[PDB]
RNA sequence: GCGUCGGUCUAAGUAUUAUAUUUAAGAUUAUUCUUGUAUAUAGAUUUUUAUUUUAAU
């Protein structure tokens, strides 16, 4: 009875969300791919953005 | 940076 | 709804059957969100193969 | 019980062992509601002498959440109206939304606590101390153990953020002996380059300070 | 085991505190013989010491 | 009549409301509260000041030499806390009656009643 | 399908009607499964 | 001196509270009429850093 | 909603390629179709650019924090309670300001502390000023005496 | 006592929106205020 | 002592009408405390069967 | 299964059992402590490790009181090992109405605070004021204007330790409070009850003999 | 004992009805979530349409391979329903148990490897 | 209320003068015309004194600093011997009687 | 069971809607009058009938 690709679903949950109810899975929050790490202030600058622009 | 701020 | 939007017209032609490869990929028990057709394919160009659902195999057994 | 108007206090029963029926149940420690028992069996005067109270906790003490300081759900035996039916019922305590300001973690924190905790908090000097001098099985909460942890960190962070003021004053003191004269502003770079406490950060920081001498006047 | 450990500013690891193990309250376990925790954090485990 | 949360269903009483024992009494109460705020309180806690500071300058000097201590120290032995006073927190207003009415037997009996 | 028989109390007062409120005897040797928990 | 007229602070910020008391929000106060922009405007995404 | 290709290319070459000189992949160009998402895509690839703050210390100041008497305990961050579970079920609970509520606290690492009314701060600034006072003895030597007076009280007995 | 003319009412909005006996009249905490 | 209570007769008979749902059973008589066993009595855990459908 | 069953709580003494649990912080309900370390070591062993001058220090009978839970009776001599019900009674007894009135607590102000509505002082700096229980908690404490006036709060600040008996007893009735206001009006604000303050009216001429 | 939940009386009682709620117990139904099962997917539903991999796969201690022959009290209700009921696959053929003598999962040879489509077993 | 005799050993807070103040026999309010509030709060209050002045402010006049205050710490009589036996024979003349 | 109608509901669902009912569709019509429940109400009871409920001897 679920409809994945339903343009609701908060786009993170399309398999966690066939459960949970008909009256809750719209609100199921966006969290992460569970492997996406926080945005990290690392030093990798785009390949050609360069300094002057970066500075 | 705290030792900085005293001065 | 995808010809009307991209072409500005009613399709005004017989729609192809056998849904295009890549459509209804998250669905699992389509069988209703389709005709009783099989889950179309992956988004590939490999020759069509019936995804041997427990149902298709039974028809072979008939 | 005596009948005179003004009965000044005295060492012992002035007129013999106190007469009356209700004085009979007080002479043995019972409360004056024993006068209304129809049967006073050896268990009854045990039951009502409150040797061990017939009174329990709503959830398991190992899984309790709302901070019930020293309370139970005591059952109150009521006798009904005109035709005296005796029925009993379980009377709870009054749990308030304890929305306190524990200045350890410099922010409000809410833990629902019985009224009796909202008094014994103020008797303890703060909300956090009431969390801190109680101990585990005594403060049988679960929220009290999630907020004791943040309390134990955000205390050992203050103590840590204190020794900063003793490792910073050490530098500030010991570097002043090298900020001694304003001869060279090329040298103020070198003393700052010595402790790697750069100039561009310090210069304007002192500037903001003399402006703050003008911001505070 | 890492609570209250002087980080030494050479190896940036915990210095070996000889006192720590005395203010340590060994909370038991099933998959571990007796996990040691400092004294201040002992009461959060008040149920496992009862189990 | 939002003052007292009254919807009026019958006319001829919406008229007789303004002097009703409900309105006129709710008028007095919401007024004397204003009285307290308008004049009273800014003057009540005015006198409460002008007597304390009188004390800590006209009496506490000599009192501090009685404890053998310093003047500033006594301001924490003769006022351990400043219990200011409100409408909501007056202790009593009048010292209860000293001469209590004399008990009697039950129903004007005499010279003694066998009953209670 | 199931039944607690106690009837779900208010979410605020989680326990009304302990079985003792009715002068019930629940010895482990009398009805078996007896002995209560608030004990 | 530090002036203070009372009727101030109400510890909890003025959004998460009624006059006094933090207010309850439980996905039943909320409508489904918000969250209905999803039909065109897609939900937020976590773009992984390259 | 920047959906129609004609509109996305009209924005992406100008703002994310032109102004910022960023370049988005194909699979992200899909969801990169709103003012909300354009802002985030930048605000990740520019946050992954700040050189990670370099904790570099000098030497002359380094020997100060070593020889200094009072050192930091510095392990407490672990005592903090863990809320590890499915990211949703953990996050669904914070449907509203369930944050500071029920013995939780959004612990943001704090580097300076307010000194007024802070009991746990005055609770030690006196204990410290009780350590500088005791330390005065060992400086002068009245500790050794008052300590050598015990053993001469505890010898003849 | 000369202050016993307490108005048998008070400004406080009556809790208990519905209706009933005992509404909108003085309380022994309010009777000590006006006193 | 625990005095015999006269449960069957007397007031304790009529008290059931006088607002008393639970008329207790005499749990002082059987007071020899050794457990009975339920009438749907369990059979021992030994697999009595020795057919070809004997199950592990 | 229990690998390494923990040792008894307070087993630290050489020739007497550890005090019962609960008293040390544990589970109540049992009176007599026991530690298998002590009961296994033969008698001479227990008499080896200890001299007579010491056993008389751990024989020591603190008879009614408990040596550990300071102020409460030893829980191996009560009727049953649970804590004293009477001392820690819930504030409401099994039948009374909750008429616990509004109570005002003492707080030590930490900054010279000056109301802008009554145009006077909520409180000077470092002077204890009796403020409302829900001004203090909700307005004075969250901002750093005040703290409670407990004994140790005085110790931390630098003030002579004063015992306000902060909530030493809560009153369960208004007229049971308006007596407690009379006790607290005497100890705290004592200058109200001097022979000099009962006679400001008369420090000079009875007013009927002065000029006009 | 319905209310073994985090006591929150004036607020919203999170999850209250959801999959992951408290106040529903531990060994309850309504735990379809917990579909995560150590046993490989293919041995509880066949690797293909004919329900190939279906069965009870005892495994050797040393072998890292995981089999669904559990004997936990929570798992024996289904391990009997394999030995006495058997599986009726939706393709028409009856699986692991189809006739008279019910198998003995504990006297099976050990699971040697997961099935592959091209060959039989990797 | 009170029915049984008990003498406490109150320690002042101003001078720490351990003075003892007893509690005589004050008879029960009359049961003949019973009053439920005055009785059941006479009793419940009696456990609160009997347990060493648990939930009450103690108001007795000192003997050392002649004044009546509310600063007394009620000493259980084995915390008193802890104190009495541990004072030099002169300060027993100062703090005790 | 459809319709009509009565009542309820604009901080969980669209007030030509969905709850909560009484009737029965279609076609004609749907009369006279009120002592109580309900509503509204004003410390409450006691009073008190726009619509609704029940009533009309
Ligand atoms: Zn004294």
């Amino acid at each position: 009875r679920f409809n994945p690709e339903g343009a609701g679903l908060t786009r993170g949950t399309s398999a966690y969300a066939w459960k949970w109810w008909h009256t809750q899975y719209p609100w199921l929050p966006n969290v992460a791919p569970a492997d996406y790490v926080p945005p990290s202030p690392r030093g990798i600058r785009p390949a050609a953005w360069d300094d002057e622009f970066a500075d | 940076v705290r030792a900085t701020e005293k001065l | 709804h995808k010809y009307l939007a991209k072409h500005g017209m009613d399709y005004q032609g017989r729609v192809p059957a056998s849904p295009a490869p890549g459509m209804y990929q998250g669905f699992s028990d389509v069988h209703k969100i389709l005709a009783n057709h099989p889950k179309p394919q992956r988004e590939s160009r490999h020759l069509p193969v019936m995804p041997m659902t427990p149902r298709v195999v039974f028809e072979h057994a008939q | 019980f005596s009948t005179f108007a003004l009965n000044p206090e005295t060492s012992r029963a002035p007129h013999g062992p106190p007469r009356g029926l209700i004085n009979r149940y007080i002479s043995m420690g019972l409360p004056p509601w024993a006068a209304w028992c129809n049967r006073v069996n050896r268990h009854a005067l045990y039951r009502m002498s409150d040797v061990s109270p017939r009174s329990f906790l709503p959830k398991a003490p190992h899984e309790m959440d709302v901070i019930w300081m020293n309370e139970r759900v005591r059952e109150r035996v009521r006798t009904s109206r005109q035709v005296q039916h005796v029925y009993r019922q379980l009377k709870y305590p009054f749990v308030k939304t304890g929305i306190h300001y524990s200045d350890t973690l410099d922010h409000w924190v809410q833990v629902p606590m019985v009224e009796a905790a909202m008094f014994e908090i103020e008797k303890d000097g703060g909300f956090d101390n009431f969390i801190l001098k109680r101990s585990g099985p005594e403060l049988r909460s679960t929220y009290g153990e999630r907020i004791r942890r943040h309390l134990l960190v955000r205390q050992k962070e203050t103590q840590k953020n204190f020794v900063l003021d003793q490792q910073a004053k050490a530098l500030a003191e010991v570097t002043q002996a090298e900020l001694m004269k304003a001869t060279s502003e090329e040298e103020l770079d070198a003393v700052l380059a010595k402790y790697g406490m750069d100039a561009e950060e310090f210069k304007r920081l002192m500037a903001k300070r003399v402006m703050e001498q003008r911001k505070s006047v | 085991v890492h609570a209250n450990r002087y980080v030494d500013h050479d190896t940036y690891e915990e210095k070996y505190d000889p006192h720590w193990e005395h203010n340590a309250h060994l909370v038991p376990d099933q998959q571990f013989y007796n996990i040691p925790v400092p004294k201040e954090y002992k009461d959060a485990y008040w149920w496992r010491d009862l189990q | 009549c939002a003052l007292c949360h009254i919807r009026f269903r019958y006319k001829q009483d919406y008229e007789a409301h303004k002097e009703s024992e409900l309105h006129v009494n709710r008028l007095r109460w919401v007024e004397t509260m204003n009285w307290w705020r308008e004049t009273g309180e800014p003057a009540y806690l005015k006198a409460s000041n002008e007597q304390w500071e009188w004390f800590e300058q006209h009496v506490l000097p000599t009192k501090a030499q009685e404890m053998g201590c310093t003047l500033d120290e006594a301001r924490r032995v003769y006022r351990q806390a400043i219990m200011t006073e409100t409408p909501t927190w007056h202790r009593p207003l009048q010292c209860p009656t000293v001469k209590q009415e004399v008990q009697e037997p039950r129903d004007q009996r005499w010279p003694a009643s066998p009953k209670w | 399908a199931a039944t607690p028989g106690v009837g779900i109390a208010p979410e605020t007062t989680p326990v009304k009607y302990v079985p003792e409120m009715l002068n019930i005897q629940n010895a482990k040797w009398w009805n078996g499964r007896g002995k209560p928990v608030y004990r | 001196v530090i002036s203070y007229k009372a009727g101030d602070y109400h510890l909890v910020p003025k959004k998460f509270t009624v006059g006094k008391r933090i207010a309850v929000r439980s996905y039943l106060d909320r409508n489904r009429t918000e969250l209905s922009d999803r039909t065109f405007m897609p939900q937020k995404n976590w773009f992984r850093p390259y | 909603v920047f959906e129609e290709e004609t509109l996305r290319e009209r924005v992406l070459d100008r703002v994310v390629e032109g102004v910022f000189r960023l370049v988005p992949t194909s699979t992200d160009r899909l969801e990169l179709k709103s003012v909300a998402n354009i802002i985030d895509f930048v605000l990740t690839h520019v946050t992954v650019a700040r050189k990670p703050l370099q904790h570099e210390i000098p030497e002359a100041a380094r020997t100060v924090m070593r020889s200094h008497p009072l050192q930091p305990q510095l392990g407490f961050v672990h005592a903090l309670p863990t809320d590890n579970r499915d990211a949703v079920v953990q996050e669904w609970e914070r449907m509203h300001h369930l944050d500071w509520q029920f013995g939780k606290a959004v612990y943001e690492p704090r580097s300076a502390e307010n000194e007024r009314g802070n009991l746990t701060w005055l609770r030690e600034v006196r204990h410290h000023e009780a350590r500088e006072a005791f330390q005065a003895d060992v400086d002068s030597g009245e500790a050794r005496r008052r300590h050598m007076a015990k053993i001469k009280a505890a010898a003849q007995v | 006592e000369q202050v016993q003319d307490v108005p048998t009412s008070t400004d406080r909005k009556p809790t208990g929106m519905h209706r009933g006996p005992g509404k909108r009249q003085t309380a022994p905490k309010e009777a000590a205020q006006y006193q | 002592r625990f005095y015999r209570p006269l449960v069957n007769q007397g007031i304790n008979l009529w008290r059931s009408r006088m607002g008393r749902l639970h008329k207790g059973w005499t749990t002082w008589e059987y007071n020899r405390d050794v457990i009975p066993d339920p009438r749907p009595f369990p059979e021992p855990a030994v697999n009595n069967y020795f057919g070809r459908s004997r199950i592990w | 299964v229990a690998p390494w069953v923990p040792p008894p709580r307070h087993d630290v003494k050489v020739t007497m059992p550890p005090p019962p649990g609960g008293e040390v912080g544990g589970s109540y309900g049992v009176s007599t402590g026991y530690s298998d370390r002590l009961a296994r070591t033969p008698y001479w062993k227990r008499m080896a490790l200890s001299t007579y001058a010491l056993r008389m220090k751990e024989n020591e009978t603190r008879y009614p009181m408990s040596p550990h839970r300071e102020g409460e009776y030893d829980l191996r001599y009560t009727v049953t090992a649970y804590p004293d019900h009477i001392k820690h009674r819930p504030l409401l007894e099994i039948g009374e109405a909750h008429q616990i009135p509004t109570i005002e607590i003492p707080v030590i102000f930490l900054v010279n605070l000056w109301d802008e509505e009554r145009l006077t002082w909520f409180g000077r700096q470092y002077e204890t004021v009796y403020v409302n229980r829900n001004v203090a908690r909700e307005e004075l404490l969250p901002q750093r204007y005040a703290i409670y006036a407990t004994e140790e709060a005085y110790k931390l600040l630098g003030l002579p330790v004063v015992n306000h008996s902060i909530h030493e007893e809560i009153p369960k009735t208004p007229h049971a409070y308006k007596k407690l206001l009379e006790k607290q009006s005497y100890t705290e604000e004592r200058w109200k009850y001097t022979i000099e303050y009962l006679f400001r009216k008369y420090e000079a001429d009875p007013p009927e003999l002065q000029d006009k | 004992v319905f209310h073994n939940a985090p006591s929150v009386y004036p607020f919203t009682k999170p999850f209250h009805d959801t999959p992951y709620d408290q106040d529903r117990g531990r060994f309850d139904k309504t735990k379809n979530i917990l579909r995560e099962n150590k046993w490989p997917a293919w041995m509880d539903h066949g690797a293909d349409g004919t329900g190939f991999g279906i069965g009870l796969n005892r495994t050797h201690p040393l072998s890292k391979l995981r089999g669904n022959l559990r004997r936990n009290p929570s798992e024996i209700p289904r391990v009997l329903n394999m030995m006495i009921q058997g599986v009726w696959h939706k393709s028409g053929n009856k699986l692991y148990f189809r006739g008279g003598k019910p198998p003995n999962p504990s006297t099976h040879p050990y699971l040697t490897g997961e099935p592959c489509p091209v060959y039989g077993w990797k | 209320s009170n029915r049984f005799f008990q003498k406490f050993y109150l320690r002042c807070g101003n001078c720490s003068a351990i003075q003892r103040s007893a509690q005589g026999y004050q008879p029960i309010a009359n049961p003949i015309l019973f009053k439920s509030d005055e009785h059941c709060r006479n009793y419940h209050d009696e456990q609160r004194r009997a347990a060493g002045y648990s939930g009450m402010v103690v108001t007795c006049r000192c003997h050392r600093c002649e004044r009546v205050h509310s600063n007394w710490k009620v000493l259980d009589a084995q915390q008193f011997l802890d104190a009495k036996l541990r004072m030099t024979p002169e300060e027993r003349a100062q703090r005790l009687w």
